[PDB]
RNA sequence: AGAUCAUCGAAUAUAACGG
RNA sequence: UUUUUUUUUUUUUU
RNA sequence: UUUUAUGAUCCCAGGCUGGUUUAAUAAGUCAAAGUUUAGCCAGAGUCG
RNA sequence: GCGAGAAGGGAAGUGUGUUUCAAAG
RNA sequence: AGGGAUGUUUAGCCGGGAAGUUAGCGU
């Protein structure tokens, strides 16, 4: 079955509605835009259900309950999450996205799809942003970070690491990339 | 030139005096009475002008047709009601202000309505 | 008061002849003290599809009503030739219709003043307001709700086919900061439309939105007319190369380019070219760049990207315009799929 | 026979023809030309964009009853549409089809 | 003004030859929460 | 946009507007 | 006017 | 003032069309008042 | 991001359809 | 004398969305 639908943090309660949508009766095949994503191989929608109101017993209730989102797996920390507990909220940095580990490329029902190679039967330039002007709305998942987007070339190490680039200016300060997941820097 | 401003209070009394929807046969009579308008304008010439107008379709007069006769109203006569549009408030108010100007360009040097001709 | 009429839609061959136009004159009301006439001229020397004609000293026209103006429209409407208009003109249009003939003969010579990289985030356009407009009438505008006193003679008018006022109406300012302001207040906007009668007309809501843009160059006119699907784009960050720093990064993004090219001029941002092999690749791009825009809190209205395009040119010897041609055959790169 | 309750028939959204007019300028037969956009309109969109959009109820048709009987056990009948903007309300619910 | 809103023209003339959308589609406009609406184009207002 | 026979059930007819 | 903002802008007086 | 046996008022039921060959001095040049099988047009709205 | 009533007989009689013409958003 | 001291609430317009509301004829 279905999880139940819930408001994430920061919302006012709303009226629930009787019927997902209002073809329910009458039709089946159709689906509306909005549908949740919870099917194992997918991804949530960001700002809609990724962080629902979360309660427990007065018993469970601590300092280290407050504190689950800085602890979040590698395959879930955002951008948002890690630059919160980096020095200087992760100012003055590189960060970069990480596209091996996603929860489609391993599992999920359409995990076996026909690429236009085949099959992988086997140094990079990879994006670097650089966080300059940070704004957070809500901690620690939510903020307005403006930086500088520019390509750098990872190194021969064995993990991922940025020898001398970034080289060329791309773009001015903007927007961030992704949201989805994010890597460490040398800063 | 300076044509005077209809105030929208004035109009009150003309309309509610001649009684929310009313009859456009009660509403021609008494706006010459009350001269609001100022030759002397004669019934007939109020008339002629609400046809040419096209104030009939324009307002959606002819709906009501459906209401008693239904499918036969649909076809044109000879393929019926003809009672007049009940004009409003809100509808009166534009067709006031429409037949107001349109006998001050009868006369004028430079036509404001139509200026234009063809050949 | 009556002034004189405004005549439009006359064909070819009346309008090269001045003895057949002035015989049409004379037998309607007065000869060509008597009145007086004025064909409208082009900067090749070419007529228009409509002239001008002007009554004697108001001292001798004065007392005219309506009663002698329909039965002059009348009579002067059936000698000339069909599908023509002849409409009267008050004394506010009587001036502005002199201002008309002036912008066509100035068209070429008036698209020079800014158009050149100089100002480039500066162009605006409002094809709102009807052949209604002016100089001096639309200089109030943009002072009273927004506040923006913009200069005077750098408002340009395009034209249609039979030389009439085009509604696409273009703006200039002399800053670049108020550029951005003009863009955001202007919208759902009813000043007026027409001062007769002391009294005003029909509405009409405003929208500016950047839209067009404008370059003047000597290294522009030639490499524009080789492919037949260019694109443009700007807003770049410091100065870079085409094959060894532009093909790289273009990897990262989805430009999908065949080739580029360079803008000089010693700015401190360059804007480098963009080409294409389909219509349905070139269209598809447009779409990607719109939607990156967003993502990266740009701007709506901010100049980002463009589709470079040729202006119709008219030489001479010719006995028919390009822009006039209708055996054209230049619509068969352009595929429908839906 | 007096204030009877009629039917009339049904009519959906009418698609315009290809090869229609925006305004016909002085038209030399005896009818109307058709138009393209017809019944539908174009609005912006939410990205900075053109795109069709469903208008103002079109004419819901009130003489004839639900079909399915089933009607109000999922659906909440005898609704209306007002349009108001700050303290100005219009009166345009009645959506009543003239004659041709 | 009622009948037809503020649409630019040269949206309007573009816009030719695309194809209406269906019964599905339609629903999709009309459901909650209405992300779809740009700047002045409310259905209400 | 114009034009474009009606038929069966046996049958039963003058109706609606203003002084 | 009150929650939501990955659709904006404005703020001076010799 | 308007319709009315060339059917005005008025009760129940039926949605319109095309489909190649087809014998006979009815030798059809389109199957001759009316017979069909892949098909055209067309068939309201609603989460308050 | 795009497509999706491709399983609809519930309404209507002078209507649904057919025929003759027209349509440079 | 520092394990001190200092720090504390920024303002207006317009467009779109959700919940509640769905009373108005005074323009």
């Amino acid at each position: 079955v279905p999880p139940p639908l819930k408001s994430g943090i920061g919302e006012p309660k709303k009226t629930g509605y009787k019927f997902p949508h209002v073809f329910f009766p009458y039709k089946s095949r159709y689906r509306s835009p909005h549908r949740q994503r919870w099917w194992p191989g997918s991804a949530p929608r960001f700002l809609l259900h990724s962080h629902p109101k979360r309660w427990a017993p007065r018993r469970d209730l601590s300092f280290a309950f407050f504190a689950f989102h800085g602890l979040k797996p590698f395959a879930e920390k955002n951008l948002y999450e890690l630059m919160h507990s980096l020095p200087l909220r992760g100012a003055s940095s590189y960060f970069w996205r990480e596209a091996d580990s996603d929860p489609w490329k391993h599992l999920g029902r359409k995990a076996n799809r026909l690429q236009a190679r085949g099959v992988r039967t086997q140094g990079r330039k990879q994006l670097v942003f650089s966080p300059r002007e940070i704004y957070y709305k809500r901690r620690p998942f939510h903020a307005l970070v403006f930086g500088r987007l520019s390509v750098g070339q990872l190194g021969a190490s064995p993990p991922e690491a940025v020898p001398p680039e970034p080289e060329r200016a791309e773009k001015p300060p903007d927007c961030e990339s992704k949201e989805q997941r994010k890597c460490a820097g040398v800063s | 030139s300076s044509l005077p401003r209809l105030l929208d209070s004035e109009l009150t009394a003309i309309f509610q005096g001649a009684a929310i929807t009313v009859s456009s046969n009660r509403l021609f009579k008494a706006l010459l009475q009350s001269g609001i308008l100022d030759p002397v304008v004669e019934f007939q010439k109020l008339c002629d002008l609400y046809e040419e107008g096209r104030f009939y379709r324009t307002w959606a007069g002819g709906a009501h047709i459906l209401k008693i006769s239904g499918v036969k109203g649909l076809a044109p006569p000879g393929g019926i009601d003809g009672t007049p549009k009940h004009m409003s408030y809100e509808e009166f108010r534009t067709f006031v202000h429409a037949v107001r100007v349109w006998l001050r360009d009868e006369r004028s040097p430079v036509p404001l309505c139509d200026a234009t001709v063809r050949a | 008061r009556l002034e004189g009429f405004l005549l439009s839609n006359l064909p070819p061959e009346v309008t090269n002849n001045q003895q057949l136009l002035s015989s049409l004159l004379g037998r309607s009301g007065l000869p060509v003290n008597s009145a007086s006439i004025l064909l409208q001229r082009s900067r090749l020397g070419r007529t228009a599809g409509r002239c001008l004609v002007l009554l004697p000293f108001p001292s001798s026209a004065f007392l005219t009503g309506e009663d002698r103006k329909a039965l002059q429209t009348r009579l002067a409407a059936v000698l000339p030739a069909g599908s023509t208009v002849t409409a009267c003109d008050r004394n506010d249009v009587e001036n502005c219709i002199e201002e008309f003939e002036r912008y066509f003969f100035l068209t070429e010579d008036l698209q020079r003043l800014g158009v050149p990289s100089n100002l480039r985030k500066v162009v605006t356009l409002s094809p709102v307001p009807p052949t209604y407009g002016r100089r001096e009438v639309r200089d109030l505008l943009r002072e009273h709700a927004n506040v923006d006193v913009d200069p005077r003679d750098i408002v340009f008018r395009f034209r249609k086919d039979g030389v009439q006022g085009d509604t696409c109406y273009v703006l200039c300012r002399s800053e670049r900061d108020a550029g951005v302001v003009l863009a955001r207040i202007q919208e759902t906007a009813v000043p007026n439309r027409v001062h007769y009668g002391q009294l005003f007309g029909c509405s009409f809501l405003w929208a500016s939105r950047s839209a067009l843009f404008l370059c003047d160059s000597q290294l522009d006119y030639l490499p524009a007319r080789s492919p037949f699907q260019v694109f443009t784009t700007g807003w770049e960050g410091d100065v870079s190369e085409e094959e060894f720093k532009n093909l790289a990064y273009q990897l990262r993004l989805f430009p999908k380019a065949v080739r580029k090219f360079s803008h000089p001029g010693g700015e401190d941002v360059s804007s480098f070219f963009l080409e294409f092999h389909r219509m349905r690749d070139a269209k598809l791009t447009m779409s990607r760049l719109q939607l990156l825009r967003r993502r990266w809190r740009i701007g709506a209205n901010t100049p980002f990207f463009g589709f470079l395009r040729m202006a119709d040119l008219r030489f001479e010897d010719d006995v028919k315009f390009a822009d006039e041609d209708s055996a054209a055959d230049s619509d068969l790169d352009e595929p429908i799929d839906y | 026979a007096f204030d009877r309750l009629r039917r009339l028939p049904n009519k959906a959204l009418r698609p315009g023809k290809c090869a229609g007019s925006l305004f016909p300028s002085l038209p030399a037969s005896v009818g109307d030309a058709p138009s393209v956009h017809g019944d539908f309109c174009v609005v912006r969109r939410a990205d900075g964009g053109f795109h069709l959009v469903p208008p103002y109820p079109p004419r819901i048709n009130r003489t004839v009853e639900p079909y399915p009987p089933s009607a109000g056990n999922f659906y909440e009948l005898n609704r209306q549409f007002k349009l108001q903007w700050k303290n100005v309300e219009y009166q345009f619910v009645p959506k009543l089809l003239p004659r041709p | 003004a009622l009948p037809n809103p503020s649409v630019p023209r040269a949206a309007l003339v573009a816009a030719r030859f695309l194809r209406p959308p269906g019964r599905f589609k339609r629903a999709e406009l009309r459901e909650h929460p209405r992300s779809k609406t740009g700047a002045f184009a409310n259905l209400v207002k």
